[PDB]
């Protein structure tokens, strides 16, 4: 069925990076874009960047110009977001999402809510 | 860059009686606008496909109005089942942005 | 030939001996002392983002137009940008362009095959130069186009994009028109150059003297009067003495003019 | 009825100040002493074509003529400038309205703006997709016809609506003359006084 | 034949390799104008 | 220097952006010819 599955949960000391992944399912992976978003408990959503799974292309937010790097695997039908140099301000809730760029330009499918807890101790 | 501001910061609300939101941007977008709601768990779902018309997957209780710069949302009849927060969002030109957040509370 | 008036005279006559008389040898000139740059003190950056980085452009049968006004458009970030495969300026040199001032600069945005972007030219008649987007003869303005295969191309074909092919006389330049008349495109990532979608933006402006609104990012300087100065008003350059005047202008007119077509009075832009 | 276009139809051809100089220009003006069709508004606004330009003027004492309709076919499919003067705020729109059987008023929008005793003169021409508007307001005291005298029309607004216009119409408010001329490429000799305003002209 | 009758507007809008052709048209036209004037004065001066 | 001494043959064979340069050669040559003739008459008229 059309649904995006989420990686899970991480507890990570500051400094150590995270690789994050987005399990797509049930739709034409080659005809729909993929979009990643993050928010924090008590704060709204922020867009980080998008990928075209059909053919290589990418657009990034400037506030995450270096921290976020996005990649995709069509064969596994999955997308990946990598975060480098995590901080306590990266303690956030992340949602993967489907974007229909060629369609109505909407976030029609989402994850189930991934909470990233960063703790110094 | 486009900035999307929502005027009704907090509305105290009681079930049934009419309530309306509005979205004010910084400049013209056209008609490529969407709305998303966040239940307290945090999962969003589509309500407004394009700024004026309700998506085919939503009851006609929800309707939108305005274009370009002034946008509004109306609730036909509010109830505790519809306790949610609405985010103005645009996707006409990069970068994609999001709203500030408007709260409903008894 | 500049040591003293006598040596200058010898040079003019091409001789080492000068007969008695009066000779005309040169021309007296007062040099300008300083520079004056006067631009309107508007500071809003210019919304080229919503034009260049638009998510999906319009199709060439119904090409778009956006008004660009009340902005200080830094064109350098355009010309410095590398994504543009075709930045071509007619009647204006792109490096000089950044100092000028304009009264109505228009952005036209539409997508066409990468092969035929050469038909975006003042003449060069063709299937899109006649029925789809007729470009007026000998205008001033830059056509800026880029590759869009990363964005606007669908696997299995993108058919959202239409161009008109029609069976009548082409009407007029800068005019859009709304067998069947509309032909779909076939944009595919498998397609290389040719049948490849190129995003096209043509900035059309006038470069004639009228109250301006889209100027360059040049800082203004205080203006000095009653002394020979080198002035620059909204891209109008020259040397002369600026004094107060009792010439009664009217709101639609900024520049006075002489019989010999030289400027005779300016309105201070601030 | 018809009347004579005595000394009307000369506008400032450019945006450049001039003074005490005779300037010859080639442009589309209203020929002197031509006949312009006179329409009434008592006890009335047919199709008016748009060959290559139109001079339009009206004289009012209560502001009954309030608008214009342009465009080829007028079924809200093509844009049609629309002006409404609601006694307090000048209202101008280019919205594609569908009008009544008789387009009038009673006592994909691409623009909107909000700000016999009076003769209000206009020039309408379309050059390469630019709809060019010139105007001037002047006091008059005459009920018979166009008063005899000279006035220049400065431009005020330029809407690049990009229509293909071959027809137009006026809009009347129901509980007032207007004149229709056509422009041609006449060369005019324009006499500028020492204050920079056009004071005479020779066709 | 040039794009403008004002010399500064060519320089203020074109970079040199293009302006050089546009200026040559003004120099040729203006130089011919002086020769016409001077010739008219030489004939007229002989009449006086 | 033009391709033809007949003005209609340039217009009847070239579209305007090209014809404009070819015509300019004929105008310059023919305008100079009139100035030569008129100058010759002004000097000759003084002799008479
Ligand atoms: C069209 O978009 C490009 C790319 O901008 C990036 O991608 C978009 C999809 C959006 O998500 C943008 O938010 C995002 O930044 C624009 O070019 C970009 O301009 C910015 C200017 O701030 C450049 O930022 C640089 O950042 C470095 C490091 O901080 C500084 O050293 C620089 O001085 C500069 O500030 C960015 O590098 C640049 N990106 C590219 C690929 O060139 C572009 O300006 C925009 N079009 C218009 C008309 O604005
Ligand atoms: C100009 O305004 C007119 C009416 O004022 C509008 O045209 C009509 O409206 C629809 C959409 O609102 C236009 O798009 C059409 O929609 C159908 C339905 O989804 C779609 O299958 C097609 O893509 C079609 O283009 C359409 O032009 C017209 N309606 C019909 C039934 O043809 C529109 O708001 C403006 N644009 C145009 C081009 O008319
Ligand atoms: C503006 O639109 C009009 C119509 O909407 C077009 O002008 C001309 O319209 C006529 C309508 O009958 C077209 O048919 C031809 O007319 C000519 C005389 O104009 C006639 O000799 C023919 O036998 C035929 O009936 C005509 O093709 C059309 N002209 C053009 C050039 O298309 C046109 O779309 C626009 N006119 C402008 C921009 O001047
Ligand atoms: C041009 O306008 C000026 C100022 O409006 C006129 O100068 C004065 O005008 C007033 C009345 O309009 C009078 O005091 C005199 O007629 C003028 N005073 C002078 C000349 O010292 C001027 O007359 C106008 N020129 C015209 C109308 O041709
Ligand atoms: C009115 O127009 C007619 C042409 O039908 C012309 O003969 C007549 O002279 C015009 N009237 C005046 C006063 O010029």
């Amino acid at each position: 069925e059309v649904q995006l599955q989420q990686s899970g949960a991480e507890l990570v000391k500051p400094g150590a990076s995270v690789k994050m992944s987005c399990k797509a399912s049930g739709y034409t992976f080659t005809s729909y874009w993929i979009t990643w978003v993050k928010q924090r408990p008590g704060q709204g959503l922020e867009w980080i960047g998008d990928i075209y799974p059909g053919s290589g292309s990418t657009k990034y937010n400037e506030k995450f110009r270096s921290e976020a790097t996005l990649t995709v695997d069509t064969s596994s039908t999955t997308a990946y977001m990598q975060l480098s140099s995590l901080t306590s301000e990266d303690s956030a809730v992340y949602y993967c999402a489907r974007w229909d760029f060629y369609g109505s330009r909407t976030f029609d499918y989402w994850g189930q809510g991934t909470t990233l807890t960063v703790s110094s101790a | 860059d486009i900035v999307l501001t929502q005027s009704p910061a907090i509305l105290s609300v009681s079930p049934g009686e009419r309530v309306s939101f509005s979205c004010r941007a910084s400049q013209n977008i056209g008609t490529i606008i969407h709305w998303y709601q966040q239940r307290t768990n945090g999962s969003p779902r589509l309500l407004i496909k394009y700024a004026s018309e309700s998506v085919s997957g939503i009851p006609s209780r929800f309707s939108g109005s305005g274009s370009g710069t002034d946008f509004t949302l109306s609730i036909n009849s509010v109830e505790s089942e519809d306790i949610a927060d609405y985010y103005c969002q645009q996707s006409s030109s990069w970068p994609l942005t999001f709203g500030a957040g408007t709260k409903l509370e008894l | 030939c500049a040591l003293d008036p006598l040596s200058e005279t010898k040079c003019t006559l091409k001789s080492f001996t000068v007969e008695k008389g009066i000779y005309q040898t040169s021309n007296f000139r007062v040099q300008p002392t300083e520079s004056i740059v006067r631009f309107p003190n508007i500071t809003n950056l210019c919304p080229f983002g919503e034009v260049f980085n638009a998510t999906r452009f319009a199709s060439v049968y119904a090409w778009n137009r956006k008004r660009i006004s009340n902005c200080v458009a830094d064109y350098s970030v355009l010309y410095n940008s590398a994504s543009f495969s075709t930045f071509k300026c007619y009647g204006v040199s792109p490096t000089k362009l950044n100092d000028l001032c304009f009264t109505n600069v228009y952005a036209d945005s539409f997508v066409i095959r990468g092969d035929e972007v050469r038909q975006i030219a003042p003449g060069q008649t063709g299937k899109i130069a006649d029925y789809n987007y007729k470009l007026p003869d000998d205008f001033t303005g830059c056509v800026i186009a880029w590759n869009s295969n990363n964005l606007d191309s669908k696997v299995g074909g993108n058919y959202n994009y239409l161009y008109r092919l029609f069976r009548k006389s082409n009407l007029k330049p800068f005019e859009r028109d709304i067998y069947f008349p509309l032909q779909s495109y076939g944009f595919q990532p498998t397609n290389g150059v040719g049948y490849q979608p190129y995003r096209v933006v043509v900035l059309s402006f006038e470069l004639l003297h009228a109250p301006a609104t889209v100027c360059g990012p040049k800082k203004s300087t205080n203006l000095v009067k009653n002394k020979c100065v080198n002035f620059n008003f909204n891209g109008l350059t020259g040397t002369g003495v600026l004094t107060e005047s009792n010439k009664k202008f009217l709101p639609f007119q900024q520049f006075g003019r002489d019989i010999a077509d030289t400027t005779d009075a300016v309105r201070d832009p601030q | 009825a018809y009347t004579n276009s005595f000394t009307r139809g000369v506008y400032y051809p450019d945006k450049v100040f001039r003074s005490s100089v005779l300037h010859s220009t080639q442009d589309l003006f209203l020929p002197f002493f031509s006949n312009v069709t006179w329409f009434h508004a008592i006890h009335d606004n047919p199709v008016l074509p748009f060959n290559d330009g139109v001079y339009f003027a009206s004289t009012e004492k209560s502001n009954i003529i309030r608008g214009w309709i342009f465009g080829t076919t007028l079924d809200s499919k093509t844009q049609s400038l629309l002006i409404v003067n609601n006694a307090t705020n000048v209202v101008i729109k280019v919205c594609e309205f569908q009008f009544c059987n008789d387009p009038f008023l009673g006592v994909n929008c691409t623009f909107e703006y909000v700000s016999f005793k009076n003769l209000r003169e206009f020039v309408f021409k379309n050059i390469d997709g630019y709809f060019k508007i010139y105007s001037k307001h002047t006091p008059i005291n005459l009920v018979r016809d166009l008063p005899q005298g000279f006035s220049a029309l400065e431009p005020l607004v330029d809407l690049p609506i990009g229509i293909n216009i071959t027809r137009f119409q006026t809009l009347l408010a129901l509980h007032a003359a207007y004149y229709v001329g056509y422009l041609q490429p006449r060369t005019f000799l324009l006499k500028y006084n020492e204050n920079g305003t056009i004071t005479d002209a020779v066709d | 034949g040039a794009i403008s009758s004002v010399l500064n507007d060519i320089l203020s809008r074109l970079d040199p390799p293009e302006a050089e052709v546009q200026i040559d048209r003004l120099i040729t036209g203006r130089l011919q104008s002086l020769q016409t004037y001077v010739t008219q004065q030489l004939i007229r001066a002989a009449e006086i």
